């Protein structure tokens, strides 16, 4: 079964390079979701329980 | 939710009435040319 | 120039270094453990990240 | 590996018609999931499902 | 004056690791900003201990030191000191002088530490409100349909709220609601003088509305529109203002604003409160055909925020005015934050005349710097009166 | 008895600024 182990990870890296152009440095978040970028976030903001 | 519309709808059920009434008159011809048994049918 | 300083992981021990950039590596989930320290804005591998900073022992 | 592939193509009809009624049967539960619980997800909870 | 003329002379920078400010922060027992340690010697007049040496700097615990904006500020607003001191020592009897910013840092002579969390914002301040803008005749329209039932219905709730915290005895308001037909929320009917007891009671019969029913935007923006031509009680015949919170849909109901408003004499101001998949196309076109704006409060965080930037559209005339808006203002007898018993404070406000010899720019001058302020405590009227 | 002073619709005003034209 090593052909298809092989034929699979192919696939995988394939899809995996895909992937990067899609969301690189895409999926970043703040804890405060009114601040968009790493210099608005931060700091302190306040939560309600 | 809770009984919220729009146009797109107001449309939409227009659309299902003349839906309604084209599958009703062809069943009718089925059902007054053959006379149901058909899982399908 | 002496923001806190590293090449390893486990013993967090300065090093020579310059630029105006030194950051703070850590993992995401573990936010509230600092595993790596040094200058410039390196590029994590996983889960670390990388916070930047713009003076002299901003990274604490 | 060439003989897998060349079996695919020979056999795509009946893969695409059996790749076309899993697609029939999801679009039909995604209707009935739509009316039955079409905007009812709507709690006082403070996150959003 | 001083504040105008130093803030022209500003040149605006994007560094300070090189450069850092020197500030005392009153919120204190940090790289690009130094900060200072006072003597605090206790003094009369004052119930605390004060520095005559300095202005304390208040910074509110959600908007973030260091940043671009507050840097440049507290730059621009270290000659207001020197300013301070000839004030005092020309009277001495002087209480608080502070200067309320549109940043939000609020800069107060002479330096005191401040007084569970701290909520404090100075641009929330009846005295900041009152001399950032004109008395206005608010009429708030709230979607109650179906689809804002669940979490936007509550920060709808909590919106509507915390915006009649912006209103003093000068505004009028009225709450109504729309769905598929437009009614009031409480018993009033028309305009009232929103003082205290009247703004309690829109508080309440706001926070007993139920969603349910068909958006029709034309009828709610009619009964809108034919509250604020009633003209026959007591009203404030000033700004008048349309504040729309909903979630999103597709009616412009642009037949509705050509008929009632075709010299556009009210604004309308418009806000999507939630997080949804509704379109905002339409909500945000009857904010710029009206002279208003458009505000997006996403989650409960933003609502404190959002509900106070409507001041800055409702300065810009005031702005354009020239020295004829210069005028002192007196506040209502209120509780000083820093306890100091019933004071009144009063109020001028600053303006951005950044490259007014050319007159070329005109950008962001039709903004306001802030609003200037001293205290007055009643003691010290009821020692004129023996 | 209310204020005498009153400031709005200015001709000068810009009022281009509005919160969608950005975005
Ligand atoms: C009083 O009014 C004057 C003008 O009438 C105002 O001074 C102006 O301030 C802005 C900054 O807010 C300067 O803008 C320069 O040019 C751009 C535009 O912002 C900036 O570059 C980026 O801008 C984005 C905004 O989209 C920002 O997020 C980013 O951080 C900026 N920097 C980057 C990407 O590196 C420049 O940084 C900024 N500064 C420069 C070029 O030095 C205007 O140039 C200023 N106008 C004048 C005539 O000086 C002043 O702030 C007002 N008073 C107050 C208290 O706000
Ligand atoms: C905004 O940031 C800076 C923080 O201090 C201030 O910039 C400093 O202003 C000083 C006074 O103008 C300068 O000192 C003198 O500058 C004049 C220039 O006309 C020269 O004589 C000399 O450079 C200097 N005099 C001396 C040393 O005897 C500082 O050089 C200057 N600092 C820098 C880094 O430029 C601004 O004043 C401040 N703005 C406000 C309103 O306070
Ligand atoms: C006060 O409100 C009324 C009702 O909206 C306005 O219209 C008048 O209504 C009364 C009662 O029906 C009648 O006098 C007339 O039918 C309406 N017109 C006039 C000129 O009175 C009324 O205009 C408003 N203002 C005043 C000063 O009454
Ligand atoms: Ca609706």
């Amino acid at each position: 079964i090593g052909n298809i182990v092989i034929v699979t990870t192919l696939l995988q890296f394939m899809f995996a390079c895909i992937g990067v152009q899609l969301f690189k440095g895409k999926l970043y978040t703040c804890s405060d979701s009114s601040k968009q970028t790493e210099a608005e976030c931060k700091g302190n903001y306040i939560t309600y329980k | 939710p809770e009984d919220d519309s729009n146009a797109t709808n107001s449309n939409l059920e227009r659309v299902e009435y003349l839906f309604l009434i084209i599958f009703t008159v062809e069943a009718f011809l089925k059902v007054i040319a053959y006379g149901l048994r058909n899982g399908w049918n | 120039r002496i923001c806190y300083i590293h090449k390893a992981s486990l013993p967090r021990a300065t090093k020579t270094c310059v630029e105006n950039t030194c950051y703070k590596m850590f993992i995401r989930t573990q936010r509230e453990y600092i595993s790596e320290r040094g200058c410039g804005c390196p590029t994590a591998m996983w889960p670390y990240q990388t916070e930047c900073c713009k003076g002299d022992r901003c990274n604490k | 590996l060439s003989n897998l592939v060349a079996s695919l193509l020979n056999s795509v009809r009946s893969i695409a018609s059996l790749l076309l009624l899993l697609f029939l049967f999801i679009i039909i539960f995604s209707l009935l999931g739509m009316q039955l619980f079409g905007g009812k997800f709507n709690f006082d909870e403070m996150q959003t499902r | 004056l001083e504040a105008e003329k130093v803030q022209a002379a500003h040149q605006w920078r994007e560094d300070f690791a090189s450069n850092e400010v020197v500030y005392y922060n009153a919120k204190d027992d940090e790289p690009g900003s130094q900060r200072i340690k006072p003597v605090f010697i206790e003094d009369a007049n004052f119930g605390r201990q004060i520095s005559y040496q300095h202005a304390a700097v208040h910074i509110p615990t959600d908007i973030y030191e260091g940043s671009t904006i507050v840097l440049n500020e507290l730059n621009w607003t270290s000659a207001l000191d020197e300013v301070f001191k000839k004030n005092r020592e020309e009277d001495p009897s002087l209480l608080w002088q502070v200067f309320g910013s549109a940043t939000g840092l609020a800069r107060y002579y002479p330096a005191s530490p401040w007084v569970k969390i701290d909520l404090y914002d100075v641009r929330r301040r009846p005295w900041y409100i009152q001399g950032a803008a004109s008395p206005k005749d608010m009429l708030i329209l709230v979607d109650v349909s179906g689809s804002v039932s669940g979490l936007t219905l509550k920060l709808i709730r909590t919106s509507v709220s915390e915006m009649l915290e912006t209103l003093s005895d000068d505004d009028f308001v009225n709450v109504a609601s729309f769905n598929s037909n437009a009614q009031d929320v409480s018993c009033f009917q028309h305009l009232v003088q929103a003082n205290v007891r009247n703004k309690k009671v829109l508080k309440d019969a706001v926070n007993n509305i139920t969603a349910k029913g068909i958006t029709d935007y034309k009828k709610g923006f009619s009964f809108a529109f034919e509250q604020l031509l009633n003209y026959n009680v007591s009203r404030a015949n000033c700004n008048k203002i349309i504040m729309l919170f909903t979630d999103g849909g597709e009616e412009r109901a642009q037949e509705i604003f050509n008929k009632y408003n075709k010299d556009k004499k009210v604004r309308v101001f418009t806000f999507s409160v939630g997080q949804h998949n509704y379109d905002r196309g339409p909500i945000q076109w009857m904010a710029c055909e009206n002279k208003g704006y458009y505000y997006e409060i996403p989650s409960i965080g933003a609502i404190r925020i959002n509900t106070q930037e409507y001041l800055d559209v409702l300065g810009r005339p005031m702005v354009l005015a020239g020295d004829k808006a210069k005028q002192v203002q007196w506040t209502n007898v209120y509780l000083d934050a820093l306890e100091l018993g019933l004071v009144i404070t009063g109020t001028l406000p600053v303006f951005n005349i950044t490259g007014q010899f050319e007159n070329k720019t005109n950008l962001k001058n039709q903004l306001i710097l802030g609003v200037m302020g001293v205290d007055v405590s009643l003691e010290d009227i009821k020692r004129l009166t023996p | 008895k209310g204020p005498d002073v009153c400031f709005d619709n200015n001709v000068l005003e810009d009022y281009t600024d509005c919160g969608g034209v950005s975005g």
